């Protein structure tokens, strides 16, 4: 198990670590998070009482360095450090936990949920999607845009997602018009999963990570990027056995975790009435169809 | 975006630009069988493509033999439209290729755009005007060339005869829609209408009467009438 303490906690703020969230008061004597899995990545991330608006995190990995958590006054922020000398963080750390001031990080035996969100997601790949290659962890927040957001200003400060574009040379092989617009196998199957992602692990793992920003953080173009990938696939008519499979479990956690009141604003009506119930994997996802017409009936 | 009666001067202005209308490709009788079940005999058909300014008029005749051993045609009709459109574009001079490209039907929208990925310059637009372009297969002239054809083939006309010697672009397409609307409406009655003179011919060249000034102005209003007057009996007046 691994802990990322933290420095202090000035100012009054709303914690969360994954599914996992708790209330800091103004200069309450909190020194951060212990007893966290080891082997998954994780999200830390930050909701001011003052300012609903903007919350921002930072995606680790507990394996890949010592990590501690400081406010900035300057910056008006929680930042994320690395601490690279290593004695230095374990007498931090006992410190700390001898004098009890670190919340557990609070997984239910039973539960696999984190796990089943993460499954394919890895640091590597998170890295190169939120570039910012002198930390080892990577930051996000509520109004950083996608590179295809951007097409359509910073470009140091985006989400370098893959771009998926339906109406796109890239998705049209010239003299299939028609048959590769309706059916996407081609696209999917060729363009993306042997061309770009070189397996569904990697393509899995950005589903899974567009999902989760867009989740905790209401990072609109992750949301746009989710949907993309799941159109993608419901809308080709060959797609492997294992990887509908998967998707269905993949969702189907999704569609689970996601918080009943923002069902609104995350959830497209039409893309998933489309996946569900015209595309040629209608009837591929009975786990995510059971679950999403028991619990969002309003959308479908 | 979408042409309505608001922007309607913007066809008659210097951006070459072509209506597209697809209500003619796919054409079918529905009959009986012997067992007394129902089936379809596709007919040819044509893609309506008109230049509003110039009145050129490029008429794709769609021969029954595109649908042979092919499933959903209805679906297959708006890609086979926007296939021919594409290549309509691509076999002509860049500085005769047009800016825009309106198209009748939405459900038109997504097979143009696809298949004018190569142009991304042409901007493809829809409209919210219930043009009567439908009607063109009650000018005689334009039946008997698709009903006659053999193979698929592309016949160009004007559609506004000799008009713009004497009238406007705009007055043209106004006459012009106003002719098909009433054949959309009553054809026999347009019909009898356009032709009760003997002596007002069509050149062989043409295909519709060589009316006068003041001529034209009486078959506009007789036009106007008969359109008026199944409005005064559709909706009870
Ligand atoms: C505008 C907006 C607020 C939030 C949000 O709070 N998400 C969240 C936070 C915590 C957990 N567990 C789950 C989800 C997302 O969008």
């Amino acid at each position: 198990m691994n802990t990322v303490p933290f420095t202090s906690a000035p100012i009054e703020v709303t914690i969360g670590i994954d599914q996992y969230s708790f209330n800091v008061k103004e200069n309450q004597p909190f020194h951060g998070i212990k007893d966290i899995p080891i082997g998954h990545v994780h999200v830390i991330h930050f909701q001011h009482a003052d300012n609903s608006s903007m919350r921002y995190g930072y995606w680790f990995d507990c394996r890949m360095g010592n990590f501690y958590i400081q406010y900035d006054p300057k910056d008006g922020l929680y930042k994320m450090m690395e601490e690279r000398d290593g004695a230095k963080f374990e007498n931090i750390v006992h410190n700390f936990k001898e004098r009890q001031m670190m919340v557990s990080y609070p997984k239910i035996d039973e539960d696999d949920t984190w796990y089943n969100l993460t499954e394919f997601v890895q640091m590597d790949k998170i890295r190169k999607i939120v570039r910012k290659d002198e930390n080892q962890f990577s930051y996000v927040d509520s109004s950083m845009t996608t590179v295809q957001e951007n097409e359509l200003s910073d470009p140091a400060h985006s989400l370098n997602y893959t771009v998926i574009n339906f109406k796109s040379r890239e998705a049209i092989r010239p003299g299939h018009e028609m048959e590769d617009f309706l059916d996407k196998s081609y696209y999917l199957n060729t363009v993306m999963l042997q061309g770009i992602f070189k397996n569904s692990s990697n393509y899995f793992g950005e589903l899974q990570f567009a999902f989760l920003n867009a989740m905790f953080f209401g990072n609109y173009g992750s949301s746009l990027q989710w949907h993309a990938m799941i159109e993608l696939i419901c809308s080709s008519a060959t797609v492997p056995k294992h990887m509908l499979d998967k998707l269905d479990e993949i969702l189907y956690y999704q569609i689970k975790t996601l918080p009943e009141q923002y069902s609104d604003i995350l959830l497209n009506e039409r893309v998933w009435n489309i996946c569900l119930y015209s595309s040629f994997q209608k009837n591929s996802l009975h786990n995510t169809e059971k679950i999403m017409e028991n619990k969002y009936p309003e959308l479908l | 975006g979408a042409m309505n009666s608001s922007n309607y001067a913007e066809l008659f202005n210097n951006d070459i630009k072509l209506f597209v209308d697809d209500t003619n490709v796919y054409r079918v009788t529905v009959h009986k069988t012997f067992e007394g079940n129902v089936a379809t005999k596709a007919i040819n058909g044509c893609i309506f493509t008109l230049n509003p300014k110039t009145g050129h008029l490029f008429l794709k005749i769609i021969h029954t033999s595109v649908w042979a051993g092919q499933k959903r045609l209805s679906q297959l009709a708006k890609w086979k439209t926007a296939e021919e459109v594409s290549a309509l574009v691509r076999s002509l001079p860049k500085e005769e290729q047009p800016k825009q490209i309106i198209v009748t039907r939405k459900a038109m929208l997504d097979p143009l755009e696809v298949h004018m990925l190569d142009f991304p310059n042409i901007a493809i637009r829809p409209t919210e005007l219930r043009l009567p372009f439908s009607a063109a297969m009650s000018i005689d002239k334009l039946s008997d060339v698709v009903m006659k054809a053999t193979e698929p083939q592309m016949v160009l006309f004007n559609i506004y005869d000799d008009w713009l010697d004497r009238i406007s672009s705009y007055t043209a397409f106004s006459r012009l829609t106003l002719l098909l609307r009433a054949l959309k409406t009553n054809e026999e009655s347009a019909k009898m209408i356009l032709l009760s003179d003997p002596t007002i011919t069509i050149k062989s060249y043409h295909l519709w009467p060589s009316f006068t000034d003041e001529q034209w102005i009486t078959i506009e209003s007789q036009m106007r009438d008969l359109i008026l007057t199944e409005y005064g009996r559709k909706y009870n007046v």
